[PDB]
């Protein structure tokens, strides 16, 4: 976190 | 076994073929005029710059100085190398069952090491194919670049030329890949031991994979795994220029995606 990955990550 | 070796080698090309649009097979073939069909401009200079600007990066324009305009390009493009990469390795089989931290981690330690690994298959010995390949730019006019950036590039040119004498192909870039991502050893990981098994099981593939597909290099495997700390040279010689524009060079904000990858480092 790293927020951008993350939410790439999660989808 | 060597049936979902094969297996597990032809699921990678299949999802990398899905997510990296620009391909070796692409590049390769504009490189060396076949497709007379896509035949690309010719940056040599400030001048051939200049008409070759006009082909994001938005009204965010200002006409700048040359070295600002290359910064954004460059930007805009890792952005998107981020995330087909990141798309690419949500595909690796068992990437999504580990622990979310890990595989922010091996992605934080991963992508620039295949963004390099990526950009030798648009490179030879005179320049890189840029603009989705509708552009080429000499390595001598990446050489008159001022400041640190006239010779960031040699010693990527240089390992763009060694690596690409290995003549792998997209089947073996994408294992290739799969391996370097599921890397045990990033600083930072919980969960060591699930990565190992699984790039093991990767490290096969690939071993079969290049011997299959190159009967006759004999030691390719070898070579190729050679290359993958080459590449965390080329990875801390690129940290350590984002360093100096740290610091010097006012003007150039990194991306926040790029912020949070080049953080703690
Ligand atoms: C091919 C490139 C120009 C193409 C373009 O103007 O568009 C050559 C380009 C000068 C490469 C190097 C970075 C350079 O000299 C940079 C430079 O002066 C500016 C001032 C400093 C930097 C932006 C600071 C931040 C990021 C860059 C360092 C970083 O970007 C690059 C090192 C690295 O990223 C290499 C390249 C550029 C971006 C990229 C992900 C792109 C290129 C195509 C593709 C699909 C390939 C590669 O996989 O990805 O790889």
């Amino acid at each position: 976190r790293h927020k951008i990955l993350h939410r790439l990550l999660q989808e | 076994e060597s049936a979902d070796l094969r297996a597990l080698a032809k699921h990678l090309y299949d999802s990398y073929i899905k997510s990296f649009p620009l391909t070796k097979a692409k590049a390769r073939a504009i490189l060396t005029g076949k497709t007379t069909d896509k035949s690309p401009f010719v940056i040599y200079d400030m001048n051939s710059l200049m008409m070759g600007e006009d082909k994001i990066t938005p009204l965010q324009e200002q006409s700048k100085e040359v070295a600002i305009r290359i910064f954004q390009g460059c930007q805009f493009r890792s952005v998107e190398a981020v995330q087909e990469i990141t798309e690419y390795a949500k595909s690796i089989p068992g990437f999504v069952n580990l622990d979310l931290n890990d595989q922010v981690t091996l992605l934080k330690y991963g992508v620039h090491e295949i963004i390099y690994t990526m950009l030798a298959s648009l490179m030879n010995k005179d320049g890189v194919l840029i603009s989705e390949g509708q552009g080429f730019m000499t390595r001598e006019f990446l050489k008159s670049l001022r400041k640190p950036f006239g010779d960031f590039m040699e010693p990527k040119f240089e390992f763009a030329v060694k690596f690409n004498a290995l003549e792998l192909d997209d089947s073996d870039l994408a294992i290739f890949i799969a391996v370097i991502i599921l890397s045990g050893d990033r600083p930072g990981l919980l969960n060591v031991k699930p990565i190992e098994d699984i790039q093991d099981n990767l490290l096969q593939a690939l071993e079969l994979q290049l011997k299959l597909n190159h009967p006759e290099s004999s030691q390719l495997f070898a070579k190729l795994l050679q290359k993958m700390t080459d590449l965390r040279q080329i990875v801390t010689e690129h940290v350590q220029l984002l360093q100096v524009i740290k610091k010097t060079e006012t003007d150039m904000s990194l991306h926040p995606l790029l912020q949070e990858i080049y953080k703690d480092l």
